[PDB]
């Protein structure tokens, strides 16, 4: 029975192993062929390498096993950590590249789910900034797609306790609004329901979760660390995400939205050091530097999505 | 919400994977791609409890089955309606849980699959149940990935089984 393989996990928790054809030299490339996607289906995802406090998109030729074997040093390089913390797992996600108008032009239920899974695990983490509304429409989907359908009998009252809610909503709202939202959800959850004319087909509920997430402005974003100095000199430590639309500063602590900008209406300029970089907020008069040792990162991903409009 | 860590097992092209993702994802897999040891996840409601299922869909042919069984809660043993050596294997696995367990009371369910497949028939209804009676009247479902039918039941019946 010797051959090695790997644990290629999902956001869900879920994994599937993969023969490593070329042991440590096996290839990103070469692992998205050992998964069960078509060549439809793999166009969208790729290969992650992610420990709690990182998380790296790989390229096709990447070897993957040689990130996880020199990991300490990679954390070294790109944060502040100590490098014995923690341990990458691989994970199979959305490529950051992928273009929004692509997406919308999925129709294979399991790329479907798979974009969804990750979705899903953005909101309930509180990555993704939305009004009350939209977050209330995210959770009543939610509840169609674990629960199904409505039931007066046992949806009705005191269903929605804080155990359920956990399921539904962002993690930051869980006991801030989230608790307020109740009548409002499970209506909707009715709503939905009872809809005839809203399909109940898992593909079709899930890519209507989707569409409620891709006009949330950190969809399908690259997430990196960092910090940066307000007045009288505070560190706000933040997560800087890159994603097709633009730049978002998320609070680290609060996850709350800082700035989000599209591209085009704002500049970027790298470090001499490599370890901080500068967003001129062009046709908005404002300016800040984020420090982190990420910056590099950073930059290069800002330039691809942006030069990847036309 | 309770964890439960369910397994299927078999021979290989029974229909493990098919069994699971038609479960777990709503597809239907085609292709036969031989498993090395794939790992799902799906929340259900099962009389009136939501749980958290954890679904380890394992290789037709293997050391790690002995760990299987020490970790598994509840086992899905199929074998395909199919192919007459498929059934035949299951009495070793059926007796490996036992010993591993070292109990005669292990969660457990007899799936005949590929039921859509009426036509290939080798192994009966009957055989089937006659199988299940034996094992002190195991829980037994025939069952179709393509079809749909009895899939949900295959979890649902696990989970009920390891609630006793
Ligand atoms: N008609 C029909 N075909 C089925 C059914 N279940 C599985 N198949 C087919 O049988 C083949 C093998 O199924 P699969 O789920 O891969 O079997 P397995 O038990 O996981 N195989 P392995 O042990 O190697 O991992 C596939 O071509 C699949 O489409 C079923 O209920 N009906
Ligand atoms: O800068 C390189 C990167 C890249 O080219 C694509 C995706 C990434 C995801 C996370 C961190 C870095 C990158
Ligand atoms: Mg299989």
């Amino acid at each position: 029975k010797p051959y090695e393989k790997v644990r290629i996990y999902r956001m869900d928790g879920s994994y599937r192993s993969v023969e490593l054809k070329h042991g440590n030299n096996t290839t990103v490339q070469q692992i998205m062929e050992g998964m069960r996607l078509s060549q439809e289906t793999q166009q969208y995802f790729t290969i992650w390498i992610c420990s709690e406090n990182l998380s790296l998109q790989l390229k096709p030729y990447h070897k993957p096993l040689q990130h996880v074997r020199d990991w300490p040093e990679i954390l070294a390089e790109l944060t502040n950590l100590d490098p014995q913390r923690e341990t990458p797992q691989l994970f199979l996600r959305r490529d950051v590249r992928l273009p929004l108008e692509v997406e919308k032009q999925i129709e294979d239920p399991l790329a479907i789910l798979i974009l969804f899974d990750e979705a899903r695990y953005n909101l309930l983490k509180g990555f993704y900034t939305a009004p009350d509304a939209k977050l209330i429409t995210l959770a009543s989907l939610l509840l169609q797609i674990v629960y199904g359908n409505y039931e007066s009998k046992k949806h009705k009252q005191g269903f929605l306790n804080e155990e359920n809610l956990k399921s539904i909503v962002p993690v930051t709202k869980l006991k801030s609004k989230a608790p307020h939202w109740t009548n409002r959800i499970l209506h909707e959850y009715k709503n939905l329901s009872t809809s005839e004319g809203v399909s109940k087909e898992m593909h079709h509920l899930q890519r209507m979760f989707l569409q409620n997430c891709w006009e949330i402005p950190t969809y399908g974003a690259a997430f990196f660390t960092g910090q940066i100095f307000t007045k009288n000199h505070k560190v706000i430590p933040v997560y800087v995400g890159v994603n097709i639309k633009g730049l978002h500063l998320l609070n680290m602590e609060t996850k709350a939205l800082l700035i989000s900008l599209k591209y085009g209406c704002f500049m970027w300029q790298l470090g001499d050091t490599d370890t901080c970089f500068q967003i001129h907020s062009m046709e908005n008069k404002m300016s800040f530097i984020v420090h982190t040792k990420q910056a590099g990162l950073v930059v290069k991903l800002l330039m691809k999505l942006n030069g990847q409009l036309m | 919400m309770r964890e439960y860590k369910l397994v299927v097992l078999g021979s290989g092209g029974v229909g493990k994977s098919a069994l699971t993702v038609q479960f777990v994802q709503g597809i239907f897999v085609e292709k036969y791609d031989p498993t090395i040891e794939d790992s799902y996840r799906k929340q259900v409601e099962v009389d009136a409890q939501q749980c958290m299922l954890e679904i380890l869909d394992t290789a037709g042919t293997e050391a790690m089955r002995d760990l299987y069984m020490k970790n598994g809660q509840g086992f899905a043993l199929v074998y395909s309606i199919t192919a007459q050596s498929t059934f035949n294997d299951l009495q070793d696995l059926r007796e490996q849980i036992l010993r591993v367990k070292d109990t005669d009371d292990v969660p457990m369910i007899l799936v005949g699959n590929k039921c859509d497949l009426e036509d290939e028939r080798v192994v009966g209804k009957e055989q089937g149940q006659n199988l299940a009676r034996q094992w002190n009247n195991c829980a037994f479902l025939e069952s179709s990935a393509k079809s749909k039918i009895n899939v949900n039941e295959i979890f649902y019946d696990l989970v009920r089984q390891i609630n006793r």
